[PDB]
């Protein structure tokens, strides 16, 4: 990874405008809708029968806050992502059994959600910076898989 | 497949795109070049600076083809046939790159269509672009009669060993690509495990059935397509890893039969099986 | 890159038995037959229309010697693959314009050829070690792309 100073500022600048709880639920919701095989982890969440059931599901919204708050905290440690996420990586492999391919999917759905939310403000260079960060987070969450 | 609902969603969305389709096309390429710089390797002959006429022209041509596709969504292979030939025989872009442009077109539409880019429309557009990409890469290599003959010859030679080779293929997969183990948390994965031997034989038997029905695989494999799409829910990328490991297994057991031409035929057959098993995922 | 003592021992022992001349041409030939769009980089090699034409093509064999030779010298520096391949990384990007995805494809075909050539000796744990190495070499060759 390793970002230039201008890429860091761009990531940081836009992130100050994000409602973490809303965007977290929206990105998780669209993951489950657009790539329905990811629903395999969330059978206890209840009704996921249509996109509205999903987007309106309170357990989806709560998990949205959870994952994106950990993400947000990781933006403060862009120089030590592997170290910041080591325990989470171990958990997702050993206990949760999450195929790391899911982290890349969610990363790309988050980028779509940001573009939807910020429109013209989400410029090609700002996207490029975010693409690096989500790949970095995916890689760091996959790091302890064995 | 694109549901009838999907088709309705794409038409609505692309109609909104309207006379901006070209501009959005040029934007999607600019986003791709910046986010995924390896894609620039296919454009060394282009000025790739922002707003270049070459990029704009590319965006417009690509946009016209998508419009064409949308207007003929129930006949895409035929509508894009000239374009599939051209990418397969002249341009020869590696298929992975289609996923990358599709993602950047999705980002572009999201950024320009606030009102229309709902979760369901997002879903439909993604499926549509995957369908276009499939069509555009379809002639890169249907199994020819030579492929069919080669696959029956090699699999006939596997014979009664089919099960043992399936087990070995999974063991190779689990060691080489540890992430695949996430789908078997309930298994003893040690070497020699009877659970892995049982998995191997079931997959082997299914492949034997697919060879026997090489011209009617969607129906012969329909119950398994259902099971993986709706219950097991294995990410499609994993099918490519198992296919590589079955090829390695066959190579190590069939020295005389695993010729370059038979290897190519087997790789095409496993990709087709893989396509059929993931065909009802979405 | 990091390999257990067992992994590096497995890689080293097998490689002592590899005829670099022959295995290199076999691997490149099968790449061209199995993934024919890769032929886009070798238009001057002449006739590659049929498998037999590909496998007996003299320029294919000669180039085979070339790339696997550099691969073999890589195996002497498994702890610094990026520094080892830096110059060739640059060359493949800036001069040859090769999509890094091809490095992964060639990696996998090489593994297929090792299995074919060595049979039962190419055990699951030895394959596993070679898959790490080919992925590390692909990553090293793509490192300087921009
Ligand atoms: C960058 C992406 C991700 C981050 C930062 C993240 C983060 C987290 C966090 C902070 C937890 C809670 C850990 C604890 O209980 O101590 C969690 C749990 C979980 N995550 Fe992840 N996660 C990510 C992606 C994913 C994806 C893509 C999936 C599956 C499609 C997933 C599935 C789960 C599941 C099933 C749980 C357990 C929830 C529960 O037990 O209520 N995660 N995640
Ligand atoms: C939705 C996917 C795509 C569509 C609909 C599409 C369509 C087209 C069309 C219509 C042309 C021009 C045909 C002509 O002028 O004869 C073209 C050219 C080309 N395409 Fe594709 N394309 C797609 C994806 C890609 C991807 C992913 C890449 C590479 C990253 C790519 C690279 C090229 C190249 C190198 C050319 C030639 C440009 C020139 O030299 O003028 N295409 N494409
Ligand atoms: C083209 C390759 C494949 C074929 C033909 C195939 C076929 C099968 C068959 C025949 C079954 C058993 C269904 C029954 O009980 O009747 C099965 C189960 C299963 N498959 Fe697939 N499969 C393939 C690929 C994969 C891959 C790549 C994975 C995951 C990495 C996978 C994961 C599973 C799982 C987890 C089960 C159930 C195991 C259990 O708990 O008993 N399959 N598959
Ligand atoms: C294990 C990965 C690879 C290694 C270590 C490698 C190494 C090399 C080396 C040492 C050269 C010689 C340069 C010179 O002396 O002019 C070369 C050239 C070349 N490589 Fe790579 N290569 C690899 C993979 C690939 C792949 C996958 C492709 C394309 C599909 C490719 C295409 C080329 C081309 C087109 C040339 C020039 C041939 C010529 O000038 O006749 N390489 N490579």
């Amino acid at each position: 990874m390793h970002l230039t100073p201008e890429e860091k500022s761009a990531v940081t600048a836009l992130w100050g405008k994000v409602n973490v709880d809303e965007v977290g639920g929206e990105a998780l919701g669209r993951l489950l809708v657009v790539y329905p095989w990811t629903q395999r982890f969330f059978e206890s969440f209840g009704d996921l029968s249509t996109p509205d059931a999903v987007m309106g599901n309170p357990k989806v919204k709560a998990h949205g806050k959870k994952w994106l708050g950990a993400f947000s905290d990781g933006l403060a440690h862009l120089d030590n992502l592997k170290g910041t996420f080591a325990t989470l990586s171990e958990l997702h492999c050993d206990k949760l059994h999450v195929d790391p391919e899911n982290f890349r999917l969610l990363g790309n759905v988050l980028v779509c959600v940001l573009a939807h939310h910020f429109g013209k403000e989400f410029t090609p260079p700002v996207q490029a910076a975010y693409q690096k960060v989500v790949a970095g987070v995916a890689n760091a969450l996959a790091h302890k898989y064995h | 497949m694109l549901s009838p609902a999907d088709k309705t969603n794409v038409k609505a969305a692309w109609g909104k795109v309207g006379a901006h389709a070209g501009e959005y096309g040029a934007e999607a390429f600019e986003r791709m070049f910046l986010s995924f710089p390896t894609t620039k390797t296919y454009f060394p002959h282009f000025d790739l600076s922002h707003g270049s006429a070459q990029v704009k022209g590319q965006g417009k041509k690509v946009a016209d083809a998508l419009t064409n596709a949308v207007a003929h969504v129930d006949d895409m292979p035929n509508a894009l046939s000239a374009l599939s030939d051209l990418h397969a025989h002249k341009l020869r872009v590696d298929p992975v790159n289609f996923k990358l442009l599709s993602h950047c077109l999705l980002v572009t539409l999201a950024a320009h269509l606030p009102a229309e880019f709902t979760p369901a429309v997002h879903a439909s557009l993604d499926k549509f672009l995957a369908s276009v990409s499939t069509v555009l890469t379809s002639k890169y290599r249907v199994l020819s009669p030579a492929d069919k003959t080669n696959v029956k010859a090699a699999w006939g030679k596997v014979g009664a060993h089919a099960g043992e080779y399936g087990a070995e293929a999974f063991e190779r997969m689990f060691l080489s690509f540890p992430t695949t183990k996430t789908y078997f948390p309930h298994f003893d994965l040690s070497h020699g495990s009877a659970q892995v031997k049982g998995q191997g034989k079931k997959v082997a038997d299914a492949l034997t059935n697919a060879v026997a029905h090489v011209d009617d695989m969607p129906n012969a494999l329909s119950a398994l397509s259902d099971l993986h799409a709706h219950k097991l829910r294995v990410d499609p990328v994993n099918f490519k890893l198992l296919s590589h490991c079955l090829l390695v297994t066959l190579a190590a057991h069939l020295p005389a039969e695993f010729t370059p031409a038979v290897h190519a035929s087997l790789d095409k057959f496993l990709a087709s099986v893989s396509t059929v098993l993931t065909s009802k995922y979405r």
